Order: structure tokens, then sequence, then C-alpha cells
């Protein structure tokens, strides 16, 4: 369902360090924790946000018009 | 050789084309996986 | 160019039509059809 | 050696964020600040979608929604009036910024719709303002959405003033820190514990910067407090100094303005 | 908060938290009469019968449907229909008039007997309120 663009505690710009994160794991294989303290993500109100956002949107564009 | 009514058959069943349909099949007869 | 109207479920594709004009699409006989957005322009608020 | 009051020290300092430890002021005025900064500082972003057509799965307002979020450019923004001052029916160049969109899902294999990809489309009447703030690493910026296939979105955004008061979109804020007495040495706290409140209680970093209890010595009660470690982020919008400086600024207009409605409530009187 | 309920972070609602969607779907067919007497989806007015509404027909396109993008609201009609008995009675469908957002998707198919067959889907976003439930 997309990346929540901005945390809803602090705010904080979040709807890009996306992509970065997703690859942190494929790739950097980083884990979770970690992953998160690298893209800038300290205190846990944005944390819980990534590392809970689940992109739906990926198994909905897998449809069609 | 005769035919008699329908029956409402059940989903994800045998006789349901989804019970052998998979991933891609689902998705595009819009059915939800 | 060129209006359109109604569209196909799966074999999508402006269509339209009226009154007594079948109801299935120009192919796919799944017989389903939408009708797609309107010319005029809508408008949100951003919050 | 000077300065009238309220000193400063900063303490680190980033593009990001003015770790700092202001000092000598009634917590009051810090808080004060605090909240200004969070609240009232005037930013920018857009206010008004105007979808033309859309194929996404994301539904209209929820795009519009997010849209809203997408940190703007606002350096300058004190000269780019409110839309309702402005005499112009609904907006013009001179209250708001207006931006495009256009996406199409050519690369058949997921296209994404970036902050980067917005169109200034009036005039920026030269002045830094209305720029997608970006700090992405590639320099892509705040994903919007995605699409397939044959998906399309086309779009128009008018951005507006507004603060954080309006709405949260307008948050040159972020997250502000606070705190005061380490020690807790005027006792606003009553630490909780099953054992020891040294224990259980994790210190701070902010001790250092203060002496130690030390036993012995009784109670002050004449303590006050001066002395608080904030450290004052941002969005990018609006440099992390500002977000202060400005925040320092607002909150002194308005107390001005409190004057300013006492000198023209004493001139009335027949 | 006191008394089971509580405070919610106005600013943290407006980010997007808790929002939530919201689809409707009125819905309705041609009825039949046997001796080929049946009924119609077009934007009817006076001709007649009276029989009508009170919501803004306007809304209605010719085919008596409303284009998806448009923005419905009180008791606006989003099916224009008639009935012929023996000349123009009304059997359209308003909107919940509690309700309103905008219309989603209209869909026309056939059934079974051949009637036309159409529900229309309307999306509204719904934002955590003072007294919603949680
Ligand atoms: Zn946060
Ligand atoms: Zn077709
Ligand atoms: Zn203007």
């Amino acid at each position: 369902m997309i990346v929540p663009v901005r945390c809803f505690s602090c705010g904080k710009v979040v709807g890009d360090k996306w992509e970065s994160y997703l690859n942190l794991l494929q790739e950097d294989e980083l884990d979770e924790g970690t992953a998160l303290s690298r893209l800038g993500l300290k205190r846990y109100c944005c944390r819980r946000m990534i590392l809970t956002h689940v992109d739906l949107i990926e198994k909905f564009l897998r449809y069609n018009p | 050789k005769v035919f008699i009514g329908r029956l409402p058959i059940m989903l994800r069943s045998k006789n349901c084309y989804l019970s052998e349909a998979t991933e891609s099949d689902l998705y595009k007869l819009k059915e939800c996986p | 160019t060129a209006t359109l109207k109604y569209i196909c479920a799966e074999c999508s594709s402006k269509l339209s039509l009226s009154r007594t004009d079948a109801v299935r699409c120009k192919d796919c006989g799944h017989r389903i059809l939408l009708k797609a957005r309107t010319k005029r322009l809508v408008q949100f608020e951003a919050r | 050696m000077s300065e009238e009051g309220p000193q400063v020290k900063i303490r680190e300092a980033s593009k990001d964020n003015v770790d700092f430890i202001l000092s000598n002021v009634d917590l009051a005025m810090a808080n004060s600040l605090r909240r200004v900064m969070i609240a009232e500082i005037p930013t920018l972003a857009i206010d008004s979608v105007e979808v033309e057509t859309n194929t996404t799965v994301l539904a209209d307002e929820f795009i519009a929604h997010r849209l809203g979020l997408i940190p703007l450019q606002s350096m300058d923004i004190e000269q780019l009036e409110y839309s309702r001052d402005c005499f112009c029916e609904d907006h013009c160049d001179k209250c708001s910024v207006v931006l495009t969109l256009q996406a199409f899902g050519e690369s058949e294999s997921t296209t994404n719709v970036y902050s980067k990809d917005l169109v200034i489309v009036s005039n920026l009447m030269g002045r830094n303002i209305g720029h997608p703030i970006i700090q992405d690493k590639e320099g892509n910026g705040v994903l919007i959405c995605k699409l397939r296939k044959g998906q399309e979105l086309k779009l128009t955004c008018v951005a507006k003033k507004g603060i954080a008061k309006e709405h949260a979109k307008w948050g040159p804020a972020a997250a502000i820190e606070f705190e005061y007495d380490p020690w807790n040495k005027l006792k606003h706290t009553d630490y909780w514990y099953e054992q020891d409140s040294a224990k259980e209680w994790p210190q701070s970093k902010n001790c250092e910067y203060e002496d130690p209890p030390n036993e012995g010595d009784p109670f002050d009660y004449k303590a006050q407090a001066d002395t608080f470690y904030m450290n004052v982020e941002s969005v990018g919008s609006i440099p992390v100094d500002q977000v202060v400086v400005r925040g320092i600024d607002t909150l002194q207009k308005k107390v001005a303005s409190i004057l300013l409605a006492l000198t023209q409530m004493d001139q009335d009187k027949v | 908060n006191q008394e089971d309920s509580m405070i919610m972070n106005q600013s943290s609602i407006d980010r997007g938290l808790f929002r939530s969607l919201f689809f409707r779907s009125y819905m309705d067919q041609e009825k039949k009469y046997g001796m080929s007497i049946t009924e119609t989806f077009e934007k009817p007015q006076r001709t007649n019968t009276l029989r009508m509404k009170h919501g803004t027909y306007d809304k209605l396109d010719d085919d008596g449907l409303i284009a998806p993008g448009v923005r419905v609201s009180g008791e606006d009609v989003i099916i224009g229909k008639t009935t012929p008995i023996s000349s123009k009675r009304d059997a359209s469908t308003p909107l919940r008039s509690t309700e309103n957002g905008i219309v989603d998707q209209v869909l026309v198919t056939t059934n079974q007997d051949g009637l036309k067959f159409v529900k229309v889907r309307v999306r509204t976003t719904k934002i955590p309120q003072i007294g919603d439930k949680f």
C-alpha cells in the first residue's frame, strides 16, 4: 500500500528511504534494526513506520487496467 | 443420457477452475490470490 | 483523438454505444464494461 | 564577553540538526519557542490537487493527500503571501506555486513516480520556493506512487503558505528534543523504582554538562531552571537554523502584536 | 481519555494516521413485463409524470448513469430510470442522504434474461474524528 510519506509521530521525511531500506537487505545483506539505523531512522516513532509497512501496492500493480 | 439441473458449486474446490489455477492465473482472472 | 465512453474488463479498450447496441465488447464476449472518468476535472485538498 | 541574557552555545551541528545548549531563560520561554517551531512557522506545500487522469491503484485523494506531505522549498516563503490575503480571485503568482506531474507505465517493469518529477509551471518569481526538497541518495526523493503497463496519472498542484496549525503538511518541524536538570535537582520528577532509583533509570548524555548531586548538601528549594538541551531537527523545507531563528522570530512577532493591539485599543475612544 | 476513550495526536491523524476508505455499491436493473413492457436508463424530467426525485439529476450523463469522476453529495441521483404504466414514472436511485463522496466506477453488464444490469460504486475517505471508535 506504498511507503507512508513521512512518519505519523514526528513526521520526519520517510517516503524516499523505502527503496534504500529494501536494498540494505536483499543486497547489502544487513538486518532490519541496523538497516534502519543506517537510513537515519533513530527513535522508534519513525522506525516502526518502515519496519511495519507492507508494500501491498506491488501485489496491486500486479493486476491489469 | 439426460441433463438435470445446476449444482451451485463450491469455490476453490475440485470442480472449481481455481483449484488448479495458481499465482498468475488468479491475478488475471481478477480473483484475489 | 475522439471521445470514448465504456470499457472492457480484460480486453479493456474504449468502446461506447447505446440502447439495443448489445452489451458485449467488440471482441471479448465478456459482457462487463466500465464507464471511465469524466472529461470534467476533479480536485482535492492536500490534507 | 557580551549579550544581555538568553544566551546559546550550539553543541554539535549539521544540515539536518542543531543540537544546541540554550541557557539562562524561563522554561516557559524555552517551551514557548519549542512549540512555535513545530506549530506556527510559515512553510509551503501543495493544498490543491487537480486530477486529470489516473489509472494507479492509489485512488485520487490517496495521492492527493501524500502530495501535501511532499516537502517543498520555502526558503524565501516570507515573500509569497497567503492566498487569503492577496487580491487575486483564488490564487496567483504572488501567493502560490503551481506544479505538474505526469506518468505513463512504459517500462513494462514497475515505473515509479517521485517527488523529483514535479514540474514548477508558475513563475518562481526568482526565489527559492517550490522545489521538491530532495535528500534521496540518488536524487529521486519521496516515492509518490507506482504503476504498471498503460497506467497513467495527470495532475496539477497548487502550493500555498500555511502553518502547522492549519495542517501538519506545513510542519517545517519534524521533532525537537527537550530536557533540563538532568540530575533532577529541582525534583520535577519522582522516579519510580523497584530498587535503586539510580540503577533502574538510565542516566543521560546531558549529565556530563552539569554537576552531579553530591549527597551531604540539603535541598536547594530556591532552585529554578536554565540550560535546556534542545535538538531542533528539520525536514528540509527550511534550513535547520531558520526552523530555530524564524521560530525565535514568529514568536517574537506575536508577542508584539499583543502590544500592537494594546496601542490600537487605547487610541480608541470617541 | 477518561472512561474508556482516548486522546489522539491530531498532527499524526493529518500525516495520515488511521485514515481509511469506504465503498458502497448502489445497484439496479431494467424491469420487464412479459408483454414486452420494459424500463429504461435515461435522464428524465417533466414528460407528464411529475414522478421524479429531488437530487440534482444533472450529474447523470445521458446513459442515465454518473461518470466515475463526479463528486456526489446530498441526495443527488446515481441512476436515472423510468417505467411504463397504462407515462414516465421514476425509479431512479438517490445517494444515501447521510453519505457522500466521489463516484468510483460504474459498470453495465447484461443479465441472465437480457436486462441492463448496473452497479455503481462510491468512494469516500474517512478521517478519524472525535467520536470514532477504536
Ligand atoms: Zn517518527
Ligand atoms: Zn472485450
Ligand atoms: Zn494571490
